[PDB]
């Protein structure tokens, strides 16, 4: 591919965990670039939360530009890495700003990759926020801290709403409203919410 | 898709064909179809429900149904197309109950001939549009 070769080892150092082979990669270290990313392969740091290394993905969330984050973190809460989760969501893009709460599609004018997969599309569906998949896992401990930052499932608007931006959604591309409606309720559905999210459940 | 398509069809054709080892060839026109229900189920927007139903008119629904597909064309990710198109330029009428549908269908019937007299002008008229619906037609 168009890869190099120290940017190559700091990627396999990375997916295969080695840590000081990392540490001198990112110290004194004009090239290999944080967020370099093959062409239909993962960024650094995506690799290194697929397999779980805390020490890595946090000093790789050391570097303040850095892309995928929001693709890593939906990674993780799709598994049961509840550190690499509460490492991710220390970072302060998600402190000081609305990323968390809401969704990718309408988050902004999502000129970053912050929730983008490999090329072009996304790990999961649009319209599915981190704490939608966390409900969606039944991860009681992630949603816990998806919750504790302020995350909360929207309620989806009535089936026969017509404001304007429920009917801007079914004008175009009703399908992805609906799947989106389903997801929103299957993720309030799920115990793991249900349980954690309000009093008398 | 359409590759799958095809070749349960002719996976089909060779069960009735042999007799012999027709559990096989059944078993194997499963599978194709089982992975065009599966390629079809992935679907999250509606441009790639579009696209599966139809290459570059519901081209691959109508050779599914021609193929006895009847998970591909059952499924919710087709249904949900083709009840747009079937309530396609009359959309209230889709949540109306039962009861409300048949008070439609008897509207249409005492005025049946009002409107085909009228349907001379219905091309250029609003009403006509209604009129050449899916729908009205099954209605009419
Ligand atoms: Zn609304």
């Amino acid at each position: 591919t168009s890869l190099t070769a120290e940017e190559e080892r700091f990627l396999d150092a990375a997916e295969y965990g080695n840590i000081p082979v990392v540490r001198k990669m990112l110290e004194e270290s004009k090239t290999l670039n944080v967020n370099c990313v093959d062409y239909m392969g993962q960024n650094a740091l995506q690799l290194a939360v697929g397999n779980e290394h805390l020490e890595v993905t946090e000093l790789l969330l050391k570097k303040e530009n850095l892309a995928r984050i929001g693709d890593a973190l939906l990674l993780a809460i799709s598994k049961g890495y509840v550190r690499i989760v509460e490492a991710i969501l220390n970072h302060p893009g998600f402190a000081a700003s609305k990323r968390l709460t809401l969704s990718p599609c309408e988050q902004e004018l999502q000129d970053d990759d912050f929730y983008a997969y490999d090329e072009d599309g996304t790990r999961f569906s649009p319209d599915i926020t981190p704490i939608i998949l966390a409900a969606h896992c039944q991860k009681y401990e992630v949603v816990h801290m998806l919750l504790m930052k302020g995350a909360r499932i929207e309620r989806p608007h009535d089936y026969f709403c017509k404001c304007g931006d429920c009917m801007e959604k079914q004008r175009h591309d009703s399908f992805s409203h609906s799947r989106s409606r389903i997801n929103a309720y299957k993720g309030l559905a799920s115990p793991a919410y249900l349980s954690l999210s309000s009093e008398d459940p | 898709v359409l590759t799958a398509l095809e070749l349960s069809n002719e996976l089909a054709k060779l069960a009735n064909i042999e007799k012999e080892f027709k559990n096989d060839y059944r078993k194997l026109s499963m599978q194709c179809k089982d992975f065009v229900v599966g390629v079809l189920d992935l679907c999250r927007d509606s441009e790639e429900v579009e696209a599966i139903l139809n290459g570059d008119s519901l081209s691959r629904v109508k050779l599914a149904i021609k193929y006895e597909v009847k998970k591909f064309v059952a499924h919710p990710n087709c249904q949900q197309q083709l009840l747009t198109i079937w309530y396609e330029n009359l959309s209230g009428l889709r949540e109306q109950t039962i009861a409300i549908k048949c008070l439609v269908v008897l509207v249409v019937a005492l005025g049946l001939p009002f409107l085909a007299i009228g349907y001379w002008i219905a091309p250029c008229s609003r009403l006509g549009k209604i009129l050449r619906s899916p729908f009205m037609k099954f209605v009419a």
